[PDB]
């Protein structure tokens, strides 16, 4: 009898360009540099100009660096604490956790890459009709000529709920799915010629589209030593990490390091200006906070307060709380609560909507014993 | 510590400038006339038909 | 005018810095073994 810790699904790592350069021990400050090919531009003359003079084109290149610059690991400590004392089989309770820590890790690496890009816009997806908002993104991928090929979009886990509850994909007519995959199953697959990929990894109310040459991701696998007293080589999803034992003598213990060496790097263009992936959010409408009215425990009890917006997105670290009587109860910024007197209290979230203007306001009543 | 020199390796992996696809010329009356030099001032005229109403 | 993008290329021909010939080890007596004793033989008079 034997129920696992919930974890996410790895999606991002097999979804990004991966590994194109891989001679960074090549190359000073462990840069390779990219060139682009150059384009050059054509003149007008008029015929039969007394004028007989051309004006010479250029042709020149473009150029951007990849570097390596981060080193992923995760470290374990054994002081003794072994055989008996601790895990008896050392191949799944000690590797297979930390091979899966280090795979969380370089999928948030990605996801931050992918979230942390500098998108000039974000698309608005209104709730009531989704499928114009996908349709502007790819709208936006055609102005900037970028090819239609390999290009991937991964939408959170609030963007796929809006898909499914969306009226143009639950109804049979207005899709023209007679088997209705929207509402027999939850799950919306194709529109506005992209395949969707769920992620939890990413925000849960943003989706992202991107080319393949749109995000360069490349690693590199510590050699194994010489003279170190174990040393193997596992695979991540596709990725070689370098797992290294050696005990100390000193620390009562010895350490184990599973640990690859990262680096990413979003493609602007020559200009600067990043034109190969586009962002979206959902666009929210009002909050609420979860539970409703509610007690503490003691006078100097603490709760911790969850909002959540129209659209089931969890936004309570981007909303501000404040307290109608604080000499009752008070709120921190991050949603805790704790009173301060037996008495009834007011509390007031403020969230700020993605698109702009007045920030909603959802006002909520605690009991404090 | 330790001093390498090492070289300044230039990789291609594909990424190019975006440039616009060619539609327009395929789709426009192209060279209907072609005896340009044999006109003056490098003009051709195009005569049409005459219609008259009863 | 023109810029091109190239790399800065690094080879070997050959050239390194001199060093010394190794003459001196191999002409003087050595013993593989903390210590050794050598027991010179007795001589006398008559």
């Amino acid at each position: 009898i034997g129920v696992k810790q919930l974890q996410r699904e790895i999606v991002l790592p097999g979804l990004v360009w991966t590994n194109p350069l891989t001679d960074f021990g090549g190359s000073k400050n462990d840069t390779i540099t990219v060139r682009v090919p150059a384009i050059t531009t054509a003149n007008r003359r008029d015929l039969r100009d007394p004028d007989r003079t051309v004006i010479a084109s250029e042709l020149v290149e473009h150029s951007f660096g990849v570097t390596l610059d981060k080193h992923v690991y995760a470290a374990l400590k054994f002081t003794d604490e072994q055989r008996t004392l601790d895990i008896r089989d050392y191949t799944k309770q000690v590797l297979m956790p930390q091979v899966s820590a280090v795979a969380y890790e370089l999928e948030d690496y990605i996801a931050e890459l992918i979230e942390g890009a500098p998108y000039e816009e974000t698309i608005l997806i209104d709730p009531a009709d989704t499928v114009p908002a996908f349709i502007t993104a790819d709208q936006r991928m055609g102005e900037a000529n970028v090819p239609t090929d390999s290009r991937r979009l991964v939408v959170g886990s609030a963007v796929a709920a809006a898909l499914a509850k969306d009226k143009q994909f639950r109804h049979a007519d207005w899709s023209g799915d007679q088997a209705n995959a929207a509402l027999r199953e939850a799950h919306v697959g194709r529109l506005a010629g992209m395949n969707v990929i769920r992620s939890n990894a990413i925000a849960p109310d943003k989706a992202y589209l991107w080319h393949r040459t749109a995000f360069i991701l490349a690693y590199r696998t510590p050699v194994v030593p010489e003279g170190a007293k174990a040393g193997a080589s596992f695979s991540a999803n596709g990725v070689a990490l370098r797992w290294l034992a050696d005990y100390d003598y000193s620390q009562l213990g010895d350490r184990t390091l599973l640990d690859v060496f990262t680096g990413r790097k979003v493609v602007t263009e020559v200009d600067g200006s990043f034109v190969r992936a586009v962002e979206l959010q959902l666009q929210a409408s009002s909050i609420t906070i979860v539970g409703g009215a509610f007690a503490l425990a003691t006078t100097t009890g603490t709760k911790q307060l969850k909002v959540r917006d129209d659209n089931g997105t969890d936004v309570t670290a981007r909303c501000t709380f404040a307290s109608s009587a604080g000499t009752k109860a008070t709120v921190s910024a991050a949603g805790l609560v704790t009173g301060v007197a037996a008495g009834t209290a007011d509390i007031t979230a403020s969230y700020v909507p993605p698109q702009g203007g007045t920030a909603k306001t959802a006002t909520v009543t605690v009991t404090v014993p | 510590a330790h001093i390498f020199v090492k070289p300044e390796l230039v990789a291609e992996i594909g990424v190019k400038q975006l440039q616009r696809e060619i539609v327009l010329p395929g789709l426009v009356w192209t060279n209907p006339l072609t005896d340009f030099g044999g006109s003056k001032n490098d003009t051709i005229t195009v005569r049409v038909p005459a219609i008259t109403t009863a």
